[PDB]
């Protein structure tokens, strides 16, 4: 029980760093725009 | 770029949250395996 | 069976986020040194 | 900047993908404890 | 053991991927304040 | 930003670490299933 209780929170873990990415992203096309 | 701000804080938050709880869960599941 | 299943699933987006990762700090030196 | 779009929709694909597959799992794994 | 193991090594990593994540963060705010 | 350069490295090279460790961990997990 433990074990899945786990990887629910690191699958949750990865998910919300997955949007942290997609966050950084973002940010880098908007200064590249910027730049251009 | 308020938005941007606003929404990394967010996500900031829960992550700590989620690795403090994975934290707590991996040492009673190292203790368990005994 | 289906736990060191995930573990693969996990590790596997774990790679998959350092890359991007990867991609992002690029991104933001390149952005840097034409700021610089 | 045009290859870097590129290996990002690459990356982020297979990361989707992946998350997709590991939410299912997740779900069989929590079921089959019971 | 090797699963408990296996987790271990992921959270690692989790963890290590979010300092990265917080290192592009600030770099990107401050390339977004030198553009301002 | 020298800072910043030395802080991505030493967190690239742990984190690099950490996959090679956890891809030898999967291939001897997926063994010993059987």
């Amino acid at each position: 029980s433990g074990i899945v209780q786990q990887q629910n929170n690191l699958l949750r873990a990865i998910e919300a760093q997955q949007h942290l990415l997609q966050l950084t992203v973002w940010g880098i096309k908007q200064l590249q725009a910027r730049i251009l | 770029w308020m938005e941007w701000d606003r929404e990394i804080n967010n996500y900031t938050s829960l992550i700590h949250s989620l690795i403090e709880e994975a934290q707590n869960q991996q040492e009673k599941n190292e203790q368990e395996l005994l």
